[PDB]
């Protein structure tokens, strides 16, 4: 819990960092979009519950 | 290669610039552009969501997506003051709307057999017009094979050949006596508000079409 | 038959019209008119029984013509001429309470009250 | 003729220039800043975590 | 060739009959948001009302479409 | 604000021209503090 | 009809429905899911 | 990001293609119609 | 000749317009079923037979000018 | 000939008058949306795509009209 | 050819009245803001860019007949 | 001549366009008139937002007029 | 020359369709005044003056058509 607290520390992202590494550092994300592409669906719950939509209607 | 052939390849070239490199390092927060390009991505997808919502939504998704892109970009590039109507080609614009009604006709039967036609039995009523209301709900059906079309061929055409109008008129009015130099500028603004307007109804029917052919598909996924 | 009245007193709970503010603007009772329920905005009211005609400053309630043409007027508190300039120094200060606000609320209604007092 | 139509273009770009061009700074800003702060957020969030 | 002077006369004419039905199509619609935003919940229920009533109206107008085409192609 | 509130606050101010009884001014002026009570409990006598 | 009768409709239909299918296979494989990884990209920085 | 994801847009838009391709020999027979008018 | 199946094709485009009369009155029905509806909710099935009757009587109107157009063409 | 090519010029005149109907038409749609976003307040997430719907379909008749004016006078 | 240049300015004058009803369009949408204001007292942030909106179509169809008023009239 | 004569009877039709606007502007005014005696104070926002609306209603009033003034003087 | 006199004064005829407008117009202000009046009627002295205002603009409409009308009779 020591080194972890450190590595928050010592490299937060929070603005950039490539998301292709957040895809290099966890396939989930690969893993969920290729489910989501699959499903047919590109509505992603939890995505609107934090960060708006924009919207004209 | 024609003229129109041309310009098709500079809308693709266009369209891919737009996510090619205005997404700069692929950063999290993203580029400042690209948030553009997520609202309309959102407000498509809480329309189409709105509209063909259902298991099938998302797999009609890309392509009511590029039905917005298409006529968005081609109705901003076509209103560039020295370049070349795609969409003043209605012979396209058209096509596709028979496309997209054809290929309506196609699924509803393929999706919904010879009771396809129930779509065009609306519903319960007194027997003596019970038939009535298939015939002209069939009538009203292909009219939505054209109508579709040629709501954006005729805005875009018309504003298109307004603005050109009386742009050769006040290049006339400029040509005669000094006095009209002085205090020429009345028509001059004029053609500034037609040209701020055409942006307008390119937008306003980019997304219209992108509604109207999701009302269609409604219709033809969900009979009723 | 009209009902006018107060928690306080009754006033008329025969009248031939009455005029009464509202929020659909400004109804006049007169013999049959057709039943209706009225939100009473904050009044100046007029009831004329015959030819004579008394006057009432009324806080606002509820009007209702019953089905039975009877005029149930209820308000809070009222005559127009118990209500009749100190008030106006009043409402002064009513406006500088707008300034740092309920008393937001309160300061409006001050406001409204300002324009029922200048109706007199 | 065709040359009207390119000063009403360079007029357009005057006017957006002027006003467009900052009020979507200002959205674009906005939009930016709320997702940046959510992002910053999480991560002190899951400092805290840590030491939870 | 009076005849084909007035095949296309005939068509301008046959257009006057269309606009009515512009303003109808409209009157629908018009009654459906004035009615969602009268009861909020009614909607579902009067949505399928509101299309039939769309069509009926349309078709008066498709009528007069079918005329000017009628005189225009012969 | 609460319609009946509204009408309240009003009633209020129309007593201030001026020329009115004890009554009505004492009818004008509340004279207590409504005490919450939670779930027992109760917060803060609020003075009503 | 200022170019609605050429005979180059089909010259013209052609290179139109071209441009029609790379928009949809363009949007459809490349764009459209760079899109919705940055979705999934803030929702897995959310979740994290 | 740019890498090709696969979708399925070549059976669930079936009947959009079919309809392209009949317009396409449609507008071909169209077009020799209008060349000699 | 020339000028009689010319007059035949002028009166026909001008039956049309009577057309337009119909086009609105339909949607004045309907306008006030949903109006109604609204209002109401409940009454629906009940006005739902007297709206269809009110449709069918502001088509035939239409249809008194419709003939005519026919018998014109 | 000139009665013909005449004939082509009124008619397409005649054609345009039927566009009024439909521009009336627009501005009634229009008009409810802007009456019901007043009076619900919260409705508008709903009713602007209602609204947008009674709009293309207003509009399109008119533009038929158009359409045949562009006809006889392009044609 | 006194026919025809006849006919150019005649159509163009036929054109010219369906402008009238493009002109009730932008005033109905206007009279809608206002009403919609003077019965919120608030809707008027939501509501001004939706009237712009309406103004905005209802407008289209007046300046399209306007267009066939000058290609008949001028040419 | 008919060209002449031409020129006369197409002022005329021309004016016809005006009838719209005269209409319309009457309405907006109403509408102004209603709003202020139902609220009072709302006119110092409305005011400025009628004559907006005045003056675009009598702008398409005035596209009339210059069409009618091209067919008179021209 | 008797062609020119016979359309000068069928086209009187025509261009005066055009006050029709302005005649329903200057009813509505007034209707509306009247309904305002009678709905509260502590609210006229601000009303009158834009409603005098409103008269006015509703009946210019018309003499701009009269003004045309005028050019083609008596010019």
């Amino acid at each position: 819990l020591q080194s972890t607290l450190d590595n928050i520390q010592s490299a937060r992202p929070f603005d950039e960092l490539t998301v292709d590494d957040l895809t290099k550092i966890k396939p989930e994300i690969d893993a969920k979009v290729e489910e989501m592409v699959k499903k047919g669906k590109w509505d992603v719950p939890g995505y609107k519950d934090r960060f708006g939509n924009l919207n004209v209607m | 290669l024609t003229t129109f052939s041309l310009y098709t390849i500079i809308v693709l070239l266009v369209i891919t610039s737009l996510y090619t490199l205005t997404n700069n390092n692929n950063k999290i927060i993203g580029s400042r552009w690209l948030i553009s390009q997520e609202a309309i991505y959102d407000t498509i997808m809480n329309m189409t969501k709105g509209q063909i919502g259902g298991k099938n939504w998302g797999l009609y998704f890309p392509m009511i997506f590029t039905l917005f892109m298409f006529i968005f970009i081609a109705n901003l590039i076509s209103m560039i003051p020295y370049s070349f109507a795609l969409s003043a080609h209605l012979v396209f614009i058209i096509s596709l709307s028979i496309v997209i009604w054809l290929g309506n006709t196609i699924l509803g039967l393929y999706k919904h057999g010879w009771v396809f036609f129930s779509l065009f039995v609306p519903a319960g009523t007194p027997l003596p017009l019970v038939p009535l209301l298939v015939i002209i709900e069939t009538l009203s059906y292909f009219a939505r094979a054209i109508s579709l079309g040629l709501r954006l061929g005729s805005n875009i055409l018309a504003g298109h050949l307004l603005m050109v109008i009386l742009a050769g008129l006040t290049f006339n009015f400029m040509l005669i006596n000094l006095f009209t130099l002085v205090f020429g500028f009345v028509p001059l603004a004029m053609i500034l508000a037609i040209m701020m307007l055409e942006f307008a109804i390119g937008i306003i029917q980019g997304y219209v079409w992108a509604i109207l052919t999701a009302s269609y598909l409604k219709d033809a996924v969900y009979l009723h | 038959k009209l009902q006018f009245a107060l928690p306080h007193e009754t006033l008329y709970s025969e009248v031939t019209q009455v005029n009464l503010p509202a929020k659909s603007g400004r109804i006049g009772v007169l013999a049959n008119h057709v039943p209706t329920v009225e939100q009473l905005l904050p009044g100046v009211v007029e009831v004329m029984e015959g030819s004579n005609s008394k006057k009432f400053f009324i806080s606002g309630g509820f009007a209702t013509v019953q089905p039975d043409s009877q005029l149930c007027v209820t308000a809070i508190e009222a005559p127009l001429e118990s209500f009749s300039e100190n008030i106006k120094n009043l409402l002064a200060e009513a406006k500088k309470n707008v300034s740092s606000s309920r008393e937001a609320a309160e300061a409006a209604i001050q406001v409204e009250v300002l324009e029922n007092l200048q109706s007199v | 003729d065709e040359s009207i139509l390119l000063l009403t273009f360079l007029g357009f770009t005057g006017l957006v220039a002027k006003y467009l061009a900052p009020a979507y700074k200002d959205f674009a800003d906005a939009r930016m800043k709320k997702v940046s702060d959510v992002l910053n957020a999480s991560r002190n969030k899951h400092v805290e975590a840590v030491k939870d | 060739q009076l005849v084909l002077a007035a095949k296309y006369i005939g068509a301008g004419i046959s257009t006057i009959g269309l606009l009515g039905a512009g303003i109808g199509i409209a009157i629908v619609f018009a009654a459906l948001i004035n009615g969602v935003s009268r009861n909020p919940s009614i909607k579902d229920t009067v949505f399928p009302m509101a299309i039939l009533g769309f069509a009926l109206s349309e078709a008066t107008g498709l009528f007069c479409l079918m005329v000017s085409f009628l005189l225009l192609f012969g | 604000i609460s319609y009946a509130a509204y009408l309240n606050v009003a009633a209020q101010a129309i007593r201030s021209t001026e020329l009115q009884t004890a009554s009505v001014l004492n009818r004008s002026q509340t004279d207590a503090f409504y005490t919450q009570y939670k779930n027992a409990s109760e917060p803060t006598p609020i003075t009503k | 009809m200022p170019q609605l009768v050429p005979f180059y409709f089909m010259n013209q239909l052609t290179y139109g429905f071209l441009l029609m299918i790379t928009l949809l296979i363009l949007f459809s494989q490349f764009f459209l899911p760079m899109i919705l990884r940055l979705y999934v990209s803030r929702l897995f920085i959310s979740k994290l | 990001m740019l890498k090709r994801f696969p979708t399925p847009i070549l059976k669930v838009y079936w009947p959009f293609f079919v309809a392209g391709a009949a317009v396409y020999y449609g507008m071909s027979k169209a077009a020799d119609l209008s060349s000699n008018t």
